[PDB]
């Protein structure tokens, strides 16, 4: 059985999927007649490769023996096998080898970080999230940012460290995710910092959200500024919104501004706002 | 004639081409959502049918002539006739 | 023995391959709220409180 | 090239070189 | 016969049309249910693929 798998490997199969299936068949055979160390060393022989190999997986010009080392079936099987039948350091080495081979996936970043968090290495989990965050650029780094920012806020690391994380996401957030990120930056700033800082965060948010969410973000800013401060302090937000927004948005915000000023009692100011909106 | 004089004006100072284009844009706004839906499920049904053709060819491969079959039938009846003439003439030479 | 000696985190045994995040995101396996489920709760609370405040004034 | 160009000039043929939805609402 | 008719090149070709049309369909129900198809695929892009796309 050992030598028959050996020459099975030596057969140049027609597909890397076929060679993958034979290697995992050898591992499954040993795992059936349980030889866990032998199965691990068989997967190591399977996934043996140079340190800085970049063989194309879909290259139908090199041998499948050459290009099954970058097969993601073998590596998923191998890392789960080492996780179940070995220790954290060995599983961690397999994960680092996947990351070096550059077949890592955001799923794998989250799985690696979850393994370290279940073994209660929260800072190592944060480090793995940072590594995935500079491996994937933005629109996948947002998925990583979702999970990382919730876990970091729950872990309650230093406020300057959390501020640095939120600026790091905000650096090149697309507007679509900038709404969410700026809302949570303001929420963290309210629960653990100062409301003036939260207000300036919301002002940057109103500048940097998408055109679809800009009126919504202005209304969020106005409601939170009215809660945390005065309506006289929500006046300049109204002025900026009706100066910057598109036509329908400016009409609606002028109507809200005039209603607020009438409620405060400035009938002449409400008349001026109504005249401006009448022009538009 | 209005098409010829589209740049001329009404009594209320409006161009006849603008009257025509306002009516046409009114019709377009009335018709646009339902034809958007029509082309949407047209795409859905069309490439669903393309899919269904692909699995019917897949099933045809999965489960895999006339001169052939009547040649088989005619040699069968001829072999039977040979059998009857063989034991009518007494051709027992088996071993 | 295979399904009890594998960790079943990255490997999918019924498909004999890696587990796909297209079908089963790890956000399902989480025990907490993501940033978008959170902050969407904040948007819902904000619009609820704004409607309550305007109807209270009216 | 000069010889070939002179050949083409001598053999030039002028006859051979001679010949050379949406709706109004959508608009 | 019928594989002398269906030379497997046509079978691989019709498999390719099956794959691309099923891809269109799957995308269609993903944005019909309201999920983000590109975020759901973002859970599965590799590092090498992501660098090439960038
Ligand atoms: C982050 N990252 C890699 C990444 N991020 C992306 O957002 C993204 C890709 N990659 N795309 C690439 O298009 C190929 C076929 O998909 P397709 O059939 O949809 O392409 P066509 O159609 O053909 C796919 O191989 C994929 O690589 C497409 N796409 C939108």
């Amino acid at each position: 059985a050992r030598i028959i798998m050996e020459k099975a490997v030596k057969v140049p199969f027609k597909s890397v999927n076929e060679l993958a299936d034979m290697w995992i068949e050898w591992a499954e055979m040993e795992l059936r007649n349980k030889n866990f160390d032998e199965a691990v060393r068989i997967m190591a022989k399977a996934t043996q490769a140079p340190k800085r190999s970049t063989v194309d997986y879909f290259d139908e010009s090199l041998s499948p023996q050459q290009r099954v080392h970058k097969s993601w079936k073998l590596w998923s099987f191998y890392v789960d096998l080492v996780e179940s039948t070995s220790s954290l350091e060995e599983t961690r080495k397999i994960y680092e080898r996947i990351f070096e081979l550059r077949i890592a996936t955001p799923q794998t970043v989250v799985n690696y970080a979850n393994l370290l968090e279940e073994h209660h290495y929260y800072e190592e989990s944060f480090k793995i999230y940072e590594r995935g965050l500079d491996l994937f650029s933005y629109p996948v780094a947002f998925e990583l940012w979702n999970l990382y920012l919730t876990k970091a806020v729950d872990r309650k690391i230093s406020i300057e460290r959390l501020r640095d994380l939120f600026e790091q996401a905000i650096t090149d957030c697309p507007p679509k995710f900038a709404k969410v990120l700026y809302l949570m930056y303001g929420n963290l700033e309210e629960e653990r910092g100062l409301a003036r800082h939260a207000m300036r965060i919301y002002e940057r948010a109103t500048r940097a959200v998408a055109d679809e969410d800009r009126a919504d973000m202005f209304n969020f800013y106005i409601t939170k500024s009215a809660s945390n401060f005065g309506l006289a302090s929500t006046r300049p937000i109204y002025e900026r919104a009706i100066a910057t927004l598109p036509d329908n948005e400016a009409r609606d915000m002028c109507l809200k501004f005039a209603d607020m000023e009438k409620r405060l009692g400035e009938i002449d100011r409400a008349r001026a706002i109504y005249g401006h909106a009448s022009q538009f | 004639p209005e098409e010829e004089q589209g740049s001329s004006r009404n009594l209320d100072g409006r161009r006849l081409r603008t009257v025509t284009e306002a009516k046409a844009l009114a019709e377009y706004l009335a018709i646009k959502p339902e034809m958007e839906k029509r082309e949407k499920e047209a795409r859905r049904k069309r490439w669903q049918e393309i899919i269904e053709m692909t699995e019917r060819k897949q099933e045809e491969i999965r489960n895999g002539d006339g001169k052939w079959v009547e040649e088989k039938e005619v040699m069968g009846e001829r072999t039977r006739e040979a059998v009857m003439e063989a034991m009518k003439a007494g051709a027992w030479k088996d071993n | 023995p295979v399904l009890q000696h594998l960790s079943l985190r990255n490997y999918d045994p019924v498909t004999r391959g890696p587990k796909l995040g297209f079908e089963a995101p790890p956000t399902e396996n989480l025990n907490t709220l993501t940033l978008e489920e959170k902050a969407a709760a904040l948007e819902a609370e904000a619009r609820r409180k704004a409607q309550e405040e305007q109807e209270a004034a009216a | 090239e000069i010889a070939r160009n002179e050949w083409q000039r001598a053999h030039f043929d002028p006859k051979k070189q001679q010949v050379g939805g949406p709706s109004a609402s959508l608009q | 016969s019928q594989r002398l008719a269906t030379d497997p090149s046509q079978l691989t070709a019709l498999s390719r049309k099956h794959a691309i049309a099923a891809h269109k369909l799957l995308k269609a129900e993903i944005e019909d249910a309201g999920g983000d198809f590109e975020r759901k695929r973002a859970w599965d892009w590799t590092v090498e693929e992501a660098e090439r796309w960038d």
